[PDB]
């Protein structure tokens, strides 16, 4: 009819307005995590009094680990591992044996070594390679809820897409993190991440993203095994953790000592940069509550806000940008 | 609003236009209507392609040359079929309020095919209707395509739309566009 050639234009339209949504949101979120960590890991386990008097601006070198200005560790390794296993789909088992890769081989580490892995991963990829299924690997000890898997699960909002229904969501993110954290509270805490990082990916202003997450986690997960553990996370999901001040946030590697920081980071600062930079000083595990707090400031605030100065700092840089947009590629 | 009406509206305002066309400018026009062509030439102008090859230069800059020429000779309304991806950045995806489209200006940075007739069903979920006014940088083109039925309004690259009222009815939505 008269519409003639132009009636195949409309999906053509589809997939680069998608290419271009996509592009908008993950290139930001993975720049701007990945700068964190390089901008804590070298002042990984230092305190926080120190940081007062010597405070993170800039990238810096050899401390922690000895390594480069523009080192990223295992929380940026990892991530890129799971991009990789995800670009020809969900496939649990190419997710476990990428994870060992990076262990065993280094694959994506900056500069082809492992400098650094957290002890519950490498436990628990040690029983993988040894025959312990991917559903029975993961460390349940009480003292296994280390933060290691909240660093790894944010390409798993990349691959949900516009899908913001419950079931894939649910699965999908309780496997993945299963491999390293299988206990309950280190669930619920995977859960509460990815509900806050969809929401931000939906458009949602921060605090409306905040604010719904916490509905959504004391909705869906109030029945057992994570009605007791709940109570762990009373100061993200009940009250408004942007009250606390500094001296009530701590900034271990425990998974709720980690999310509690990074999310307080994101919500009581108005920048990128004013976020990291928070995140960074508290001391602690500077690599990985920079690396999530940066995830989350990154996709919100978008590429307007992260420094070139800092992007060009980066280790491997040409590579991070070309396995983006084959990610990218492969959501369409 | 008729195949008729469209197609004299096409030659009064449009056959001084078309027969002063350079070969390159309609070879343009016609590896447009190339889907092939297509992808390649509105991928890089919205930014989905970042390398530019020097044959999809060329033939951006002839289409555009050709277009350049062109502009309505009066008001007129047209039609487009697409996606609502290019809403995407305008909504709460967890808590779509079409309605609060309205007022917001959606910009094509690629070329923007367009078609005079209303009495079709598009492919997609989002029609846009669009009130054109005189004088806008859009060219009739009939005889371009191997479709010789096809009513189509070709703008060039960059035009701005502004949302006047939206409809929404089992996930199809309409959207009344002044295009600026
Ligand atoms: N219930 C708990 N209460 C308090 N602290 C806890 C608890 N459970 C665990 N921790 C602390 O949680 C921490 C877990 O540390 P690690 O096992 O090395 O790491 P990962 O496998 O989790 O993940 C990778 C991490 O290691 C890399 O450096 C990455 O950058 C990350 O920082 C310990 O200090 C525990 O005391
Ligand atoms: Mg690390
Ligand atoms: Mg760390």
């Amino acid at each position: 009819g008269p519409l003639g050639s132009m009636r195949g234009q409309e999906e053509i339209d589809k997939e680069q307005y998608q290419v271009l949504f996509i592009k908008e949101r993950l290139i930001p979120c993975v720049l701007g995590a990945v700068i964190g960590d390089c901008l804590g890991v070298p002042v990984e386990f230092k305190d926080r009094e120190y940081l007062k008097q010597n405070p993170i601006v800039e990238m810096i070198g050899y401390g922690t680990y000895n390594q480069p200005k523009g080192t990223w560790s295992d929380d940026s390794s990892l991530t890129f591992a799971l991009m990789e296993s995800l670009i020809s789909g969900y496939d649990i088992n190419r997710i476990v044996n990428n994870m060992v890769s990076f262990m065993d081989d280094g694959f994506w580490t900056p500069y082809g070594e492992v400098f650094d892995i957290g002890s519950v991963t490498r436990e628990s990829l040690n029983r993988y390679k040894n025959g312990v299924s991917v559903f029975e690997c993961g460390g349940k000890d009480n003292f296994d809820n280390g933060n290691g898997a909240i660093m790894r699960i944010m390409p798993l909002v990349f691959y949900l897409g516009k899908d913001f229904s419950f079931g894939k969501k649910n699965k999908i993110t309780e496997e993945v993190t299963r491999i390293t954290h299988a206990h309950p509270r280190s669930i619920l805490g995977s859960y509460v991440y990815i509900e806050l990082l969809q929401n931000l990916f939906a458009n949602m202003d921060k605090k409306l993203a905040y604010e719904e997450m916490q509905n959504y986690i004391r909705k869906n997960y109030s029945d057992y095994p994570f009605k007791d553990e709940l109570q762990y996370y009373n100061n993200i999901l009940e009250g408004n953790l942007y009250e606390l001040k500094e001296s009530n946030i701590k900034s271990s590697g425990y998974v709720v000592d980690t999310l509690e920081a990074s999310i307080w980071a994101f919500l009581t600062t108005n920048s990128y940069k004013e976020a990291v930079l928070k995140a960074v000083n508290l001391g602690g595990d500077t690599d990985t509550i920079a690396f999530i707090t940066g995830s989350l400031a990154g996709i919100y605030y978008k590429m307007e806000q992260i420094p070139v100065n800092w992007i060009d700092q980066i280790a491997k840089k040409e590579d991070i940008l070309n396995l983006c947009n084959r990610f990218i590629e492969s959501l369409i | 609003t008729s195949l008729e009406e469209s197609e004299k509206w096409g030659i009064d305002g449009f056959s001084v236009w078309r027969n002063s066309l350079s070969s390159r400018e309609i070879q343009a026009i016609r590896d447009y209507t190339d889907i092939w062509h297509y992808g390649n030439m509105n991928g890089y102008l919205r930014g989905s392609v970042e390398k530019l090859a020097p044959d999809n230069a060329e033939r951006i800059k002839n289409l555009s040359s050709a277009l350049e020429k062109a502009e309505l000779p009066d008001n007129i309304i047209l039609y487009r079929g697409t996606s609502s991806e290019i809403l995407d950045n305008f909504l709460d995806l967890k808590n779509l309020n079409y309605q609060n489209l309205v007022g917001k200006t959606i910009e094509e940075k690629g070329f923007m095919s367009t078609t005079t007739i209303s009495n079709q069903t598009f492919s997609g979920n989002v029609t846009m209707k669009i009130n054109a006014p005189k004088g806008s940088k859009g060219a009739y083109l009939a005889h371009f395509s191997e479709t010789p039925e096809e009513a189509e309004v070709l703008f060039n690259i960059g035009q701005k739309m502004l949302i006047k009222e939206v409809t929404e009815l089992n996930g199809k939505i309409e959207i009344i566009v002044d295009l600026l």
